[PDB]
């Protein structure tokens, strides 16, 4: 897997 | 804040100082959603309580 969408 | 799986990396990149940048497409999602994110956002997720 998963990711942070920055 | 939240966290949304990762499908598959469509390209990558180096910036000025030397650290990756990966082309995201985001599962559920088509190729106008993709990002440019930086290395440390991708992440591995086990179980918490087992």
């Amino acid at each position: 897997x998963f990711a942070f969408k920055s | 804040g939240d966290l949304y799986e990762v499908e598959r990396i469509v390209d990558k990149r180096k910036n000025k100082k030397g650290k990756w940048e990966y082309l995201i497409r985001w599962k559920g999602y088509g190729s106008t959603e993709d990002t440019w994110e930086p290395e440390h956002h991708l992440l591995h997720c086990e179980e918490f309580i087992d």
